[PDB]
């Protein structure tokens, strides 16, 4: 009956070692990475916790990470567009126009 | 949709590394080769006068002229650094030094 | 029965289209293991990590009962060039000796 809690990781990437092919040598042991991965699952069953993973270089995920059971469903953030852009600025600007700080001109 | 664009100096090189094979397309940038073309360019930059122009035009008809625009402009500047009287005669040397014959 | 390994070489002038064949060759066997080891999944590489990607990818290929593996333009593979010439004599090495090992019994 307990509750949900979420982890946020972030340049998850950093937390691998299959990014040395190009000379990048920024894998430390495979131990550091194999903990981590197995606290995701094991003899162990955690049922109450939800992991989002953020990365910017989706090439250089080890792929024991990207299995089921695991870390399971990818997506994709592009750039934003004229109608995002639009929408965007207008929540960034609504306290002026709250207080009729922002000039009429514009 | 993407585009690429390249440039070099030494294209026979690079055929025979057969990377000419990969690229899609081939142009080309001559020099300035005529004398007429050089009075263009000198009258299109306006740095020289009018008996100067007429003496240069007079020099340089022999029609034996090649050079790149780059070192043009370093050899002006050289040669406007001289007094009044000898500027277009050092300009001329300088110009007959850089006889290439392509 | 007797003759658990094959192999065969595609070739032909540039621009002609052999790895199309290869492909739909490839595709159509209806084989359940299938694989495509091509060079621009490795740019940048050092050879060592070329040698282990292929000694994965066909570690991964032993442990089924049908299979099929399309090791694609092998010439560029093995860094070539024509001044020299030049290239890693361990590629080669690596590959001379695997595309000759049985797999195990009975596959
Ligand atoms: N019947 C066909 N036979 C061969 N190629 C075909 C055929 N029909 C269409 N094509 C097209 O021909 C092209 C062949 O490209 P492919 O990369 O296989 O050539 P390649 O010679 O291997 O290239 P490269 O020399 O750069 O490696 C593809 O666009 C393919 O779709």
């Amino acid at each position: 009956n307990s509750g949900l809690h979420i982890i946020i990781f972030d340049e998850i990437d950093a937390i691998c070692k299959q990014r040395g092919s190009m000379a990048g040598s920024t894998g430390v042991h495979d131990t550091v990475v194999n903990q981590l991965l197995s606290k995701i699952d094991g003899v162990e069953q955690l049922n109450n916790i939800l992991v989002i993973g953020m990365t910017n270089r989706p090439d250089l995920i080890d792929e024991a990470l990207l299995r089921p059971g695991r870390l399971e469903v990818k997506m994709e953030i592009g750039l934003p567009d004229e109608k995002g852009r639009l929408q965007i600025l207008h929540i960034h600007t609504a306290r002026m126009r709250g207080h009729q700080l922002l000039s009429a001109d514009v | 949709k993407l585009l690429i664009i390249g440039t070099t100096s030494r294209k026979d090189v690079l055929q025979e590394m057969e990377m000419l094979n990969a690229f899609s397309t081939t142009i080309h940038v001559p020099n300035i080769a005529t004398g007429e073309q050089l009075l263009e360019a000198l009258e299109l930059l306006g740095n020289f006068k009018d008996k100067e122009r007429t003496t240069i035009a007079q020099q340089v008809k022999g029609k034996k002229v090649w050079i790149g625009i780059k070192k043009l402009l370093m050899l002006i500047e050289m040669s406007l650094q001289m007094d009044p009287e000898y500027r277009v005669r050092k300009f001329l040397a300088l110009l007959r030094e850089e006889g290439a014959s392509p | 029965d007797r003759t658990p390994l094959v192999s065969v070489l595609l070739e032909g002038p540039p621009h002609s289209g052999k790895t199309a064949l290869a492909a739909k060759i490839a595709e159509e066997s209806n084989f359940p293991f299938i694989k495509i080891c091509s060079p621009d999944k490795m740019i940048g590489f050092s050879e060592t990590a070329k040698c282990q990607a292929m000694k994965k990818i066909f570690d991964d290929a032993y442990k089924s009962q049908l299979s099929c593996v399309v090791v694609d333009d092998i010439e560029r593979l093995l860094d070539y060039v024509p001044i020299g010439p030049r290239f890693s004599n361990l590629v080669l090495q690596a590959l001379l000796v695997l595309l000759k090992k049985a797999p195990p019994q009975g596959r």
